[PDB]
């Protein structure tokens, strides 16, 4: 007699086994999966029912999102595939198709958890200052992956939420408006503000506001792209092989 | 902190298992040089003569002998056991015969012991066998000794620090893990198995399920006898100079065949060998040494496992003198 | 057979080598030049995996492996059915790997993103090239490393970690294990917090960035932060294996005896000895 | 490559925020202070933090916990604190050695160790209770307090549950540092090599399944940060460029994608796998299983292998051989 040994050979550790593999793969296929196709669906060129989240400062948004405006992409097939690669039908910086495409966000400025807008430059956020240590962007020079001076920093940008900076402003030299870039496009000296990203004569093309003073999510997706789109689109040779 | 390459392994188990010894070539050859301090056989002597039973007055064991081969052994002996003071150790000066001193008497049984060895425990000893130096190593007191509680250093000949003193209450897990090769098991292996035959060493059950009627409650054998069992191995494994794999397939410990190498076996052999010398030949001479000799609760120092192996796998790198003395054992 | 915005994202561009010539995709699949490799380096060896699985003793995949050449063969070339085979996957396998990670730099270089997921990648890689090619070389034979079987690759794990009496006291594996505890905990906070300012429960409101601070700083005092997280999750995942990888590699070349015999630099100073 | 990914080239500060719960803003204790190396890699708040009636008991039940054990050990090197110091590692406090069943272990043997145990439990269960209400009074769901009911969940399986099962109190856990390592390899030696358990080699796969998906979220949140992926909650009501970007890698890579919320439930659930099916293991060890080698090698799926060196029998079974 064994603890455990039921009928025929088989024993309790084997029957759990099996129940093991059941709720795994159930979870797995029939949940974990599933959730998996709340964004980006339906299929383009096993559905759950759209889940629904109250927003924190009224009212709600579904996902996935389904807009009242399509965007046309002015992009060009290569070749009859159906795989096959697609080719920029002018300037893909404005334009913004492949890695300068935006996604279809909200216009609307963050908000904190008191409601005040969350990416607000220093002149907006007067009760915020730069940490001892740091360099002050402040009045220095920003030059350009050709290697030339593209204009000079007038102000920063930070969240307001968890407080950490994300945009510096700067006036753009023979444009007399000003352009914002993510941090991480830079990298900070302390007599200059390192940008690899894109050429100097494409600072002007940098999407502009809607408000000197308040930044939308759509706004903040527009200006993230268009030096994400430069990494492979400032030279005619980012585009083809390194070797 | 670390020892510089290269490092010299060895196969115990089909390729893929990584079962092999893992060794240093200094800490070996070390090994080997002082193993080799083991003193060359006497010369051939005249097997003509009457046996020592009708020469002497005191002979009970070695009496078949003539007094060629008697003096030849009594100076392979001293040789062995007491070559820094000489015949008078174990002698009086004047009175051969007397047994006025303790190291005659322990020697005595010591001889009828190391005879039992190669006559008896063969399945361990086979035709390498064991002679006087094998453990006493040219001393009269063996470098390596177990007493009912551990002890620091090791070898005893080492001058101890205060805190490696069996007196000072305070290193007592140094004692108890350096045994154990350095775990903090609180477990000697050597009081539980070598010493006597009270405790079985294997505790891992031979059936898949868990049979009724000893897997619940009382009926159950502590896990402390599978710390034990793990405490006996790390000493076991130490004293060899080697791992688990030169016996086991780690795959499964409890398993023999394919699963266990033909050492394993005499492992086995060793630890049944052990215990009857503990007992019936190390355990009732503690009348017959000194106050001075025994431990704290009137014991005499027994043997183990690197009694004679000293952190080799064989004790002495494969050196016999068997043949050499045939009055140490197989006796006919 | 695309998701409603990968259309705009599917562009040329992004390959190391090749140039437009394998720029495009199969179904979901991104391909490049080291997808094609890759393929070929999976496609042999699952091959040669295949014609070593008909040469065993049986066909059950708990049961099925293939294992490294005697020790006694060395570093030189093995028979085939003596090791050889091993030789063969070990070469048809890393090759795979390499591939898959240039293969995500392909893809990486396409979205204008970071390099970061491509060179986590490199760690196990790295550690895989510890266990089969850095410590074998150190000592001198193929056979020291693990075979490919589900479940013989455990025996030997078992038992390379029982030649040095615990493997448990091993400083690298004591770190390596510190990092892989510490970082499914890690993963557990983080992925539950997510889903608890998500998912409040009912008719509730979905909280801001501040309640993510503020529950930390309530339940232990110290927050990391919301992009510190991610920073610190690649940290203490990566450092598994970057710890791990002075464990093993000791292991042999650099310590031959038991690994509970290396605490001696510390129980054995002079002063309280 | 990304420099804000690596560390924090320029650091935010202003005046603190104090989010309002539905109980206990006023239990809020700390001067807050800030460091600038910490603010490199991370946030450079430190405080301020809540004690509450969950936080100080699990603190005065977590303390007699650890007190019992420290003066246990303090014992073992008589009460020398050159020594304390030296055998810290080794020293620990042990369960009862001698097979007694389910009684109360006398206090020599395993009678502190199950005292020290008993303040374990409520110090880990009233922190549960700082954990769950936590979460409650800021309005956020009780995902991290299961994810610790099942952390908690395993270390009684180890603790008392498996103990309680088999009907002895020797085969819990140790306290100390090496005692407790000691103990993982006496219990995979009693029940026949815990590498042949089915349960352990998934908890294994979920344990490292967690180091796979913090490399891959991690590394993948990092390479979009110029995005703004770290802005997590405002990508899962508002699909964001960020993480259209890091569901296309690795859609392109594998063949298929989770979404930004749903691959929190992925690393959520591995995590949860890990203590859930160690836990399983554990209250098959002992009461259904006695041996896990020979239970794969009875349902044959245990591998085997030739041997080497001659094959060795049982020295124990030879006609007239030593018991
Ligand atoms: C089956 C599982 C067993 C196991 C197997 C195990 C192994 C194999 C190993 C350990 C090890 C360890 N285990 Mg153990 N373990 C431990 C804790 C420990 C530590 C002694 C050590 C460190 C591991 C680690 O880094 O954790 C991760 C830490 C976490 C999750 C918390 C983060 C702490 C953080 C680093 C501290 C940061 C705070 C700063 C100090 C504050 C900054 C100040 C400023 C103001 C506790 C408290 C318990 C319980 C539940 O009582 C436990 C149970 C078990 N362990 C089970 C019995 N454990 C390792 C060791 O070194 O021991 C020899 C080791 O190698
Ligand atoms: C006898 C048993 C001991 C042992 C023996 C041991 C050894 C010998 C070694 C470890 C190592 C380690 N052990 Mg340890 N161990 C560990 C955990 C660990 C890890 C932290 C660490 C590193 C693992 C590794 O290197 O993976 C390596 C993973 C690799 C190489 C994966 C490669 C990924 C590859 C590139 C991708 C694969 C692609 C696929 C082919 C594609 C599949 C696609 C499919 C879906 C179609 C825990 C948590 C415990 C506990 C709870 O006690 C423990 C106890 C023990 N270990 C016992 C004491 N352990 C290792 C270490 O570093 O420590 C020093 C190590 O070498
Ligand atoms: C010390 C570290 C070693 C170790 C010790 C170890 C232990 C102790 C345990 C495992 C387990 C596992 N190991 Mg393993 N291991 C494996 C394979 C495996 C998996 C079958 C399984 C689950 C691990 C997991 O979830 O990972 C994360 C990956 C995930 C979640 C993706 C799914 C991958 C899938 C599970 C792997 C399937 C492999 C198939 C056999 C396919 C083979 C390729 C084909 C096409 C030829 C591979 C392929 C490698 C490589 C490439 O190095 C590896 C490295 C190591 N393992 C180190 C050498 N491993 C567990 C097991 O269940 O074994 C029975 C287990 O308990
Ligand atoms: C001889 C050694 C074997 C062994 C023995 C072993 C045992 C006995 C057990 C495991 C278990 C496990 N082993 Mg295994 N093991 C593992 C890894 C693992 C884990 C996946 C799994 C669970 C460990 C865990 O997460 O607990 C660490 C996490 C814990 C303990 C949670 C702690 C959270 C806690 C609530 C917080 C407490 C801290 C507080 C601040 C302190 C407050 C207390 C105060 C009051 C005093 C690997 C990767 C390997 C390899 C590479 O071979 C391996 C090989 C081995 N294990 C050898 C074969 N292993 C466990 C398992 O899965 O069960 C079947 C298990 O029970
Ligand atoms: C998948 C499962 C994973 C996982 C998951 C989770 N883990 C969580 C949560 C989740 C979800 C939280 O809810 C909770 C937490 O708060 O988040 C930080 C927590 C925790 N996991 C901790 C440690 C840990 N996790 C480990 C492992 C895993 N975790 C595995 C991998 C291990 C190992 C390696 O064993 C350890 C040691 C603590 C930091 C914390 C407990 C605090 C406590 O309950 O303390 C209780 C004790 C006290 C309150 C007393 C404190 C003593 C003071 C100093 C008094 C002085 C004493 C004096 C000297 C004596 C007089
Ligand atoms: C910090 C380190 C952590 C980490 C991190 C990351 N992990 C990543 C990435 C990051 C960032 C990705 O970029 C990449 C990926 O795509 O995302 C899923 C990936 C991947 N990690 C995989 C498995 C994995 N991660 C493990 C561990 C950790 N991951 C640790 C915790 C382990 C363990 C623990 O064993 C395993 C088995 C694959 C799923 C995938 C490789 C795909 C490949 O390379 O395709 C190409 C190769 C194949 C399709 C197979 C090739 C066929 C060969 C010739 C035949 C096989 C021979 C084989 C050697 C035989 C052995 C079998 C035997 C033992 C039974
Ligand atoms: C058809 C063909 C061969 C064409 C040729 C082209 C070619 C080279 C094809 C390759 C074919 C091959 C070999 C495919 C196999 C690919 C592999 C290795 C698949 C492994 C599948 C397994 C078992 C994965 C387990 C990992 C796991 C738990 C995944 C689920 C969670 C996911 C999806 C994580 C990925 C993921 C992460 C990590 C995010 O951070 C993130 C952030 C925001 C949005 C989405 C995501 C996201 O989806
Ligand atoms: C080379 C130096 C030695 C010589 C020449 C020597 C000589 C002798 C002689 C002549 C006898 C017999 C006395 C008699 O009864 O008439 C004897 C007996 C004995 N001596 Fe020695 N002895 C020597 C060293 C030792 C040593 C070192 C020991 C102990 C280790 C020892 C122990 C014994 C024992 C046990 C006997 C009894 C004989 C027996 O029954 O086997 N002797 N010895
Ligand atoms: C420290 C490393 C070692 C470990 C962890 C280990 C493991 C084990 C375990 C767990 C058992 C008991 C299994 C059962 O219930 O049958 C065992 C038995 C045994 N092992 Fe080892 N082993 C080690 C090293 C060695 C070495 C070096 C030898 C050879 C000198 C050896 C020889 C034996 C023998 C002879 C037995 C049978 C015990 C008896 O019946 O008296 N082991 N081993
Ligand atoms: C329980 C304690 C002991 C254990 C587990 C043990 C284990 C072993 C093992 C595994 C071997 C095989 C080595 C090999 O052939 O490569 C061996 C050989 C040997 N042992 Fe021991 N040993 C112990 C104590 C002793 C003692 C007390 C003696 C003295 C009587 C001794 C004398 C020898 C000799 C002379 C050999 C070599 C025989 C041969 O050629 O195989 N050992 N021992
Ligand atoms: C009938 C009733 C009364 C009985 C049932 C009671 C019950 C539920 C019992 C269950 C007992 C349990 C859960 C036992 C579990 C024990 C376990 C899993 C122990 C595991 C690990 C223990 C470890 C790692 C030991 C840790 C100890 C130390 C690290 C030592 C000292 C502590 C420190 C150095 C930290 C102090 C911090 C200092 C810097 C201020
Ligand atoms: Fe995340």
């Amino acid at each position: 007699m064994y603890h455990g040994a039921l009928a025929q050979h088989l024993d309790i550790a084997q029957l759990v086994w099996y129940a093991q593999w059941l709720v795994i793969w159930t979870v797995v296929l029939l949940y974990l999966r599933r959730e998996d196709r709340r964004e980006g669906y339906p299929l383009v060129e096993e559905l759950p029912y759209p889940k629904t989240f109250v927003l924190p400062h009224g009212g709600t948004v579904t996902v996935p999102r389904r807009r009242p405006e399509t965007r046309e992409l002015k992009l060009a097939q290569t070749d009859g595939f159906e795989g096959a690669p697609l080719q920029p039908t002018g300037n893909p910086l404005v334009d913004a198709v492949g890695p300068a495409s935006y996604a279809e966000r909200a216009e609307v400025v963050d908000a904190t958890v008191d409601g005040k807008a969350k990416i607000v430059p220093l002149r907006v956020a007067t009760d915020f200052s730069i940490a001892e240590g740091d360099v002050d962007p402040r009045g220095l020079p920003v030059v350009a992956a050709d290697g030339v001076e593209a204009g000079t920093v007038t102000d920063l940008w930070v969240d307001r939420s968890e407080h950490y900076f994300r945009y510096l402003e700067l006036s753009v030299a023979g444009s007399a408006r000003t352009a914002l870039i993510p941090l991480g496009f830079c990298d900070v000296k302390k007599d200059k503000i390192v940008v690899t990203s894109i050429l100097s004569e494409q600072f002007a093309n940098v999407p502009r506001l809607q408000s000197r003073d308040q930044i939308t999510l759509r706004e903040e997706d527009k200006v993230s792209a268009y030096y994400a789109g430069g990494l492979l689109y400032a030279t005619p040779e980012r585009a083809e092989s390194l070797l | 902190c670390f020892e510089p390459p290269p490092a010299t392994t060895t196969q115990t188990g089909f390729r893929g298992l990584s079962m092999g010894e893992v060794l240093h070539p200094a800490t070996v050859k070390a090994k080997k040089e002082r193993d080799a301090q083991y003193p060359p056989a006497l010369a051939a002597v005249k097997a003509e003569g009457p046996p020592v039973s009708q020469v002497y007055k005191n002979v009970k064991v070695l009496g078949n002998l003539t007094e060629a081969e008697f003096l030849r052994t009594m100076t392979a002996i001293t040789e062995w056991v007491s070559p820094q003071e000489g015949c008078t150790y174990c002698h009086d000066e004047n009175n051969l015969a007397s047994e006025a001193k303790y190291p005659y008497v322990v020697a005595r049984r010591m001889l009828e012991m190391t005879r039992a060895i190669n006559t008896n425990w063969t399945q361990h000893v086979a035709q390498t066998g064991v002679t006087c130096y094998t453990c006493h190593r040219g001393t009269p007191l063996p470098p390596y000794v177990r007493y009912l509680e551990p002890t620091l250093p090791l070898n005893n000949r080492e001058t101890p620090t205060h805190v490696e003193r069996v007196e000072t209450r305070s290193g007592y897990v140094v004692r108890l893990a350096k045994y154990t090769a350095y775990s903090a098991l609180n477990y000697d292996p050597f009081t539980m198995f070598l010493a006597n035959d009270k405790r079985q060493v294997r505790v891992v059950p031979q059936t898949a399920l868990p049979l009724v009627g000893v897997s619940r409650g009382k009926e159950r054998r502590p896990l402390s006898d599978a710390y034990a069992t793990f405490a006996l191995m790390m000493s076991i494994s130490d004293s060899l100079g080697t791992n688990c794999t030169f016996c086991h397939n780690a795959q499964t410990f409890e398993s023999w065949g394919k699963k266990s190498t033909p050492q394993r076996a005499i492992a086995w052999w060793g630890i049944r060998m052990v215990r009857d010398l503990n007992m019936n030949y190390l355990a009732p001479l503690n009348a017959s040494l000194p106050a001075s000799r025994l431990g704290r609760q009137g014991e005499a120092p027994q043997a183990d496992c690197r009694t004679c192996h000293q952190g080799v796998t064989k004790p002495l790198f494969g050196a016999s003198r068997l043949k050499d003395y045939p009055e140490l054992g197989p006796i006919k | 057979a695309l998701l409603s915005f990968e259309r705009k994202y599917r562009v040329r561009g992004g390959t190391l080598i090749g140039g437009d010539l394998f720029d495009f995709w199969v179904g979901p699949y991104f391909v490049g030049f080291f997808g094609v490799s890759a393929i070929f380096f999976i496609f042999l060896g699952v091959s040669l995996i295949g014609y070593a699985a008909s040469q065993g003793p049986t066909w059950d995949p708990f049961a099925i492996s293939i294992n490294p050449p005697d020790l006694k063969y060395g570093l030189g070339a093995a028979p085939l059915l003596e090791g050889g085979f091993w030789q063969a996957i070990t070469v048809c396998a890393l090759g795979a790997f390499i591939s898959w990670m240039l293969r995500e730099v392909e893809i990486s270089r396409k979205l204008g993103i970071g390099w970061h997921v491509p060179l986590a990648f490199c760690v196990p890689i790295f550690m895989f090239c510890v266990l089969q090619v850095f410590r074998p070389l150190l000592l001198g034979s193929w056979g020291h490393a693990f075979p490919y079987g589900i479940l013989s690759h455990l025996d030997w794990v078992n038992n390379f970690g029982y030649q040095y009496l615990n493997w448990h006291y091993n400083p690298g594996h004591m770190s390596s294990v510190s990092f892989l505890f510490v970082n499914a905990m890690a993963l557990g906070l983080h992925g539950g917090l997510i889903l608890s300012v998500a998912n409040p429960g009912d008719g509730d409101k979905v909280k801001t960035a501040e309640h993510e601070n503020q529950y930390f700083r309530d339940v232990v005092g110290y927050s990391i932060g919301a992009l510190s997280i991610h920073r610190l999750g690649l940290f203490l995942a990566s450092n598994i294996f970057l710890t791990g990888a002075f464990g093993t590699i000791a292991s042999g070349p650099f310590w031959t005896r038991g690994w509970p015999e290396w605490w001696g630099w510390w129980l054995d100073i002079p002063f309280w000895s | 490559a990304d420099y804000q990914t690596i560390y924090t080239q320029i650091q935010a500060r202003g005046p603190h925020i104090t989010v309002s719960g539905e109980w206990g803003d006023n239990d809020r204790v700390g001067k807050p202070f800030y460091s600038y190396w910490l603010g490199k890699i991370g946030d450079a708040q430190i405080g301020p933090i809540y004690l509450g009636a969950s936080g100080i008991a699990a603190f005065a039940f977590g303390s007699t916990a650890i007190l019992i054990i420290l003066f246990n050990m303090a014992a073992e090197v008589h009460f020398d604190p050159l020594q304390f110091f030296r055998q810290f590692f080794w020293l620990g406090l042990y369960p009862p050695k001698a097979q007694y069943g389910m009684g109360i272990p006398p206090l020599h043997d395993g009678g502190w160790w199950l005292m020290a145990g008993l303040f374990m439990t409520l110090s880990l269960g009233s922190w549960w209770i700082r954990v769950y209400s936590r979460a409650r009074a800021l309005g956020l769901g009780t995902h991290i307090a299961w994810n610790f009911a099942a952390a908690i969940f395993f270390v009684l399986c180890i603790g008392c549950i498996h103990p309680t099962l088999v009907g002895s109190w020797s085969e819990g856990v140790p306290f100390g540092i090496w005692p407790h390592i000691d103990w993982l390899t006496a219990f995979s030696i009693r029940y026949g090599n815990f590498y042949y358990c089915p349960w352990h080699g998934f908890s294994i796969g979920f344990a490292y399944g967690c180091g796979l998906l913090f490399a891959a979220h991690g590394a993948t949140i990092l390479a979009v940060a110029r995005f703004g992926g770290d802005r997590e909650i405002e990508q899962i009501t508002d699909r964001g460029t960020a993480v259209e970007r890091a569901a296309l890698f690795w859609r392109w890579t594998i063949g298929f994608n989770a979404t930004i919320e749903s691959v929190h439930r992925w690393g959520w659930f591995f995590s949860l796998m890990v203590m859930v099916s160690a836990s399983v293991g554990i209250l098959l060890t002992g009461t259904f299983v006695d041996n896990w080698y020979l239970w794969c090698v009875k349902h044959g799926a245990a591998p085997d292998y030739p041997a080497y060196l001659p094959a060795t029998p049982d020295p124990a079974s030879l006609p007239g051989a030593p018991k």
